[PDB]
């Protein structure tokens, strides 16, 4: 049968990819970085507590100026905070509730909300009237829109719940490219510092490194047993870490094409709802479901510290582009700015 | 008095914070502003104006009892309560605004689960557990057992067994709870960690298909054979199929899903395989019975229908003991089958211009259970079978467990949320539509409360160190002799919204016609239905109507002796309506008529409830006639105090009108919770106003009966409304124009963080 | 069935591209990541205790 013989050559391709990765497995990251000096204790304390949401916070995103941060409440308000003066710089009511993602453009001019209404709405900020208006309601997804990011003020990559992630252009309000390589509901994405490649992850434990210009999936990473909930790049763009519901963070490479290090403690059984890296990348910050945020040594896989400051689970975590502080927005309507 | 002061303190907090122009407004003392404070003179004057205490020494005695019982405190805390113009701040507002602080009412987990009612087999229940990764998962389930008939898969993290939260318990103690539950032979209700979308890799046997797949868009599992490899893989009945084998089939029919299997394309009409077919609903089971009277794997992802969204909180109680709460929102499993039975019963009564129409609607309701709840119809669609179901019907349960062989005191309180019964599209069809839309929610709330009672969980009187067993038993004989009372508080605004005004007129005539239905129980146990315990059967006419509840052997042996002989059981109704907002810009007579209609049906609900209270007094009088009176004097003065407050709310004397604000909504719920009543909460949409009333009534029941510390009553009623359940109802609806009521009182408003 | 044919064929070409790409060894990858952390170790105020007047969240006037 032709279908079964192409499936058999597909498993031939899978097995040759697997033994290629095992041939590339010359050592492990623990063996390479065993002799480095340990981090020890990361005693960051809550410096500010942004408290203005009436529901669960579901996403946050800093700005590239490392001062403003946008936050998406479950009830349907994007509050754009100053992390310095603890002041709501903007407050945006949304047309529908249950937004799971918000994105801050690197220029600072745009924010983007997305939820289970299958529409990524782009709100302009620096208008002449001063009011925040919805610029474009990017619609065309059928599933829930799960993680949106800005490449620049016209290109926005939106994961969705119909196993796709689409790159949209805003001025025409369309999909320039669609990325359909997943079988599960795509739960996260994270752009690289190169802003030309990004990893999206779904419920099928597959993290695809795509490529935004050519439009096809460059490579595919497995290793989890549950839904991958959050992905974040390393600060150089050469590696990325995923946090899934299997209580494991996994740092994969992009040039070694396989998993470099796992992060799990036996005390931790809770799923990871957010991950990000420090500015040096030495500290992998992971917001779990045990109401905490563990900061792991990303080269020795030791739990360097714990951040226990929330009454509900930590939906969104994020480090500034200057690496100064980490906003751990949680479901208890708090945004604690640890530093 | 001094022992009733906790009930009166929760009641006066609920009456002070639920009025429009607040008496607890922030006041400045010594050029230092104090937030959410109440002067003693204005509190005592408000008490004597309301009618709580008749004299000022009675009012200051109430106040000093409150300050010793922890409800309020002086803002400098150098003084006891006296009739002075000094400021006394409530502890709940002090903890919410954050003015040594320890948080008592916290949240311990958020869960998504599925209830699995398992009858006990001979050697054990049909499964055994283990501790894997510091939790409690199923070690194994025996094949063909009633556990896998219910749908227990290996490896699922189990949350509760018989409304006892085990995931915070040690493994030896949960194993002891299982074996004592088996040796006492309790039908095991349990909640396991079930995700929404399930990737089942079913085996494709080359001869016959061990499953039935019916439906149009999406298709669902119509049946699954007992002990099959389908049941071993995890395909339980009722699961709607979204994708098969990679191919998206949520828009595809049933042959487009069966054709992916190897045995169906070998033999099409005859590939069932002679199995013990369990089904999804009892109507599907009886229709199927009346009709019949290496390894190629198929990996398909299905949607787990009838899931239960819960949040477990915990708190230190009043008397020191740590206590746990599980709040679940549950779509009623017998919703569509119930309205289908009502529509075919109305067709049988009519049998002609609508009989074929009604049976076609019943066929449309048995055809699919996709959503599985009727969302608010966006389009003015033509007359379907769907718009006879209760729109956005949900059941909010708290199962609360606190320690006192392992002594625990479980309880289970049901509060039914629903959008008001609408007909957005002759008038007899309209009245039958709203009648069915109300009666389905009535039968579902009474079913949840009845199985909670027969499982020995219900306790309307938990104030009095009364265990749930005897409290549920006295509720059973109480509801048997007196009848069942449906308290359904409407939160809609007839003065503001035209469609809500006609909704309230329609539900008023619907309850004036629905109070002659009777719930006559019966025993008929059928094992090849997946999880349901009660099976309904609606017989009768439009005017008089009987609903027959078929129960299991345990839940019929625990039933009171009067209704076991097929005796009738009338349902009386009560419609306490109150607008959650005030009225700014006082309106025309065209809205004063709506306000007078709201007051009229609130008065009729008050007279029906005091009729039921007089009958309840007569029943307790005859029970005491044939220790008991000295134990029953304590609930009866509290409940007629609540009746006096209800009469003050409904019919105030001329001179002080409107000064109570919107305090009917907590106090009517307290009164019909002290009284044995099925408590539905309805509004126009189902999400925001209804979860405000649900959060307040639930925190009031925990602070009243189960001894939640009054420092945490506002903390509980806002944690449950922001970061608890009943946000998934907004998730699943998401296409309505509902917003939170802005001009709502401080109790029925979300507290901004300090 | 033709949709299954097209899905299976696009999976075939996708995995042959993912097999045709090249990959560096994990020792060189770990050396690159350790070199990046060792190069940016002083420029990270979450790892390194930055002074209170220097970080904008303790004592800086901004």
């Amino acid at each position: 049968s032709e279908l079964d013989q192409l499936r058999q050559e597909a498993e031939q391709l899978k097995n040759q990819i697997r033994d290629a990765r095992k041939a590339c497995a010359d050592a492990t990251l623990s063996q390479i970085t065993n002799n480095i000096d340990p981090v020890g204790r990361i005693q960051m304390r809550t410096r500010r507590t942004l408290r203005g949401h009436l529901a669960k916070i579901y996403a946050m995103h800093w700005g590239t100026d490392s001062r403003l941060l946008v936050s998406a409440s479950q009830d349907g308000k994007l509050i754009i905070w100053d992390s310095y003066t603890t002041n709501k710089v903007h407050a945006i009511p949304l047309r529908s509730s249950w937004v799971m993602t918000c994105a801050y453009a690197p220029s600072g001019n745009y924010v983007a909300c997305g939820g289970l209404d299958n529409i990524c709405s782009i709100y302009n900020l620096k208008t002449r009237e001063g009011n925040v208006r919805v610029s474009r309601e990017l619609a065309g997804h059928t599933g829930y829109l799960s993680c949106c990011r800005f490449l620049d003020d016209n290109q926005i990559v939106t994961s969705s719940g119909d196993t796709t992630c689409a790159l949209w252009d805003i001025e025409t309000g369309q999909q320039t490219t669609t990325f359909t390589g997943h079988t599960g509901d795509v739960m996260s994405l994270s752009l690289a510092p190169d802003t030309r490649l990004f990893v999206s992850g779904a419920c099928d434990a597959s993290a695809k490194l795509w490529d935004v210009r050519e439009g096809m999936c460059r490579q595919t990473f497995t290793g989890h047993e549950s839904d991958i909930n959050a992905i974040c790049f390393f600060p150089n763009g050469n590696a990325f870490a995923t946090g899934s519901d299997d209580a494991t963070c996994r740092l994969f490479d992009l040039r070694a094409d396989q998993e470099l290090m796992t992060y799990s403690h036996d005390n931790i059984i809770c799923g990871i709802t957010s991950v990000s890296f420090s500015k040096s990348g030495r500290l992998l910050l992971a917001g779990y479901d045990d109401f905490n945020c563990n900061v792991w040594d990303a080269l020795k896989a030791d739990r360097a510290g714990v951040l226990a400051g929330h009454d509900n689970r930590v939906s969104c975590l994020g480090v500034t582009d200057d690496g100064m502080a980490v906003a751990t927005g949680s479901w208890d309507s708090f945004l604690k700015i640890w530093n | 008095e001094l022992e009733d002061i906790m009930s009166k303190g929760v009641r006066l907090y609920c009456r002070l914070h639920s009025l429009y122009t607040p008496v607890i407004k922030d006041r400045d003392y010594h050029l230092k502003t104090y937030k959410s404070v109440l002067p003693g003179s204005k509190l005592v004057d408000w008490l004597l104006a309301q009618g709580d205490c008749q004299t000022r020494e009675e009012a200051v005695a109430l106040g000093v009892g409150l300050c010793n019982n922890g409800f309020m405190h002086h803002v400098l805390e150098k003084s006891e309560f006296r009739d002075e113009s000094q400021y006394f701040r409530f502890h709940a507002d002090e903890e919410m605004e954050g003015t040594q602080l320890r948080n008592d009412f916290k949240l311990v987990e958020n869960i998504l689960a599925k209830r699995l009612l398992i009858l006990p087999q001979e050697e054990d229940y049909g499964f055994d557990i283990e501790e894997k990764n510091k939790a409690v998962v199923v070690k194994s389930v025996q094949r063909g057992s009633l556990a896998e008939v219910a749908g227990l898969q290996v490896g699922r993290k189990i949350y509760s067994i018989n409304e006892d939260l085990v995931f915070l318990r040690p493994f030896s103690e949960v194993e002891s709870i299982l074996n004592q539950s088996f040796c006492s032979r309790r039908p095991l209700r349990l909640l396991v960690a079930t995700k929404a979308k399930e990737i089942i890799k079913i085996p494709d046997q080359p001869d016959t298909l061990c499953f039935q797949i019916r439906g149009a868009a999406p298709p669902y599992v119509y049946a699954v054979g007992r002990g099959s490899e389908a049941m071993a893989a995890g395909l339980c009945a009722g699961q709607c199929i979204l994708k098969v084998n990679g191919s998206n089939v949520m828009n595809d029919g049933a042959p487009e899903v069966l054709e992916h299997f190897q045995a169906f394309r070998s033999r099409r009409e005859e590939a069932l395989g002679l199995y013990q077919w369990i089904y999804h609903t009892h109507e599907d089971a009886q229709e199927a019975r009346a009709s019949q009277e290496d390894s190629p794997m198929v990996t398909l992802t299905v949607d787990n229908v009838h899931l239960e969204h819960g949040v477990v909180y915990e708190y230190v109680s009043t008397a020191g003991v740590r206590c746990h709460v599980l709040e679940k929102i549950v779509e009623p499993r017998g919703c569509f089958g119930l309205t289908a039975k009502i529509l075919e019963a109305f067709a049988a009564n009519d049998s002609g211009q609508r009989i074929a129409c009604y049976q076609e609607f019943a066929a449309q309701l048995k055809s699919r259970v996709s959503p599985p709840f009727k969302q608010a119809p966006l389009e003015p669609h033509p007359l379907c079978g769907l718009d006879f179901c209760p729109t956005n019907c949900h059941i909010n349960l708290m199962e609360v467990s606190y320690p006192k062989l392992n002594p625990m005191s479980y309880t289970q309180h049901c509060i039914t949320t629903m959008a008001a019964p609408s007909w957005k599209c002759e008038l007899q069809l309209r009245r039958d539509a709203i009648f069915c839309q109300a009666l389905v929610a009535a039968v579902c709330t009474f079913s949840e409360q009845l199985l909670a009672a027969l499982g020995y969980r219900y306790n309307n009187n938990g104030e009095y160190e009364e265990s749930s067993r005897d409290a549920s038993r006295k509720w059973l004989e109480q509801v048997a002799a007196t009848g069942v009372l449906l308290h359904c508080q409407s939160l809609l605004s007839p003065a503001t919204v035209k469609e809500e005004r006609t909704m309230l007129e329609d539900i008023w005539v619907t309850l004036s016609e629905l109070d002659n239905v009777t719930f006559s129980f019966k025993q008929l146990d059928e094992n090849y239905v997946a999880n349901t315990n009660v099976f309904y059967h609606i017989e009768g006419s439009r005017q008089a109507l009987k609903v027959i509840f078929y129960l299991d052997s345990y839940h019929f042996s625990k039933l009171p002796s009067r209704l076991e002989g097929g005796a009738s059981l009338r349902l009386h109704t009560a419609l306490f309506t109150k607008v959650l907002e005030n009225v700014e810009g006082l309106p025309s007579p065209g809205s004063q008529a709506a306000e007078d209609l709201q007051q009229d049906i609130n008065a009729q609900s008050l007279e029906k409830v005091q009729q039921y209270y007089r009958k309840l007094r007569a029943f307790y009088l005859e029970r005491s006639n044939l220790v008991k009176i000295d134990q029953l004097i304590r609930p009866i003065n509290a409940l007629d105090e609540l009746c006096r407050l209800m009469k003050s709310f409904v019919h105030p004397k001329p001179g002080a009108a409107g000064s109570v604000g919107a305090g009917l909504i907590p106090i009517s719920s307290e009164l019909c919770y002290r009284l044995g009543a099925c408590q539905m909460v309805m509004c126009g949409t189902g999400m925001q106003r209804s979860t405000l009333s649900v959060s307040l009534e639930q925190a009031a029941i925990l602070a009243r009966s189960h001894g939640l510390l009054p420092k945490c009553i506002m903390q509980a009623t806002d944690i449950m409304r922001k970061q608890g359940p009943r946000v998934e109802i907004l998730a699943k609806n998401l296409r309505v124009k509902d917003q939170m009521p802005q001009g709502a009182p401080r109790l029925y408003r979300l507290c901004q963080p300090p | 069935n033709t949709a299954s044919i097209a899905q299976a064929r696009k999976l075939v070409e996708q995995l042959k591209m993912e097999a045709n790409i090249d990959r560096i060894k994990v020792s060189k990858a770990a050396a690159d990541l350790m070199a990046y952390c060792e190069a940016h170790a002083k420029e990270d105020p979450l790892l390194t205790p930055v002074p209170a007047s220097e970080n904008p969240f303790r004592e800086k006037k901004f």
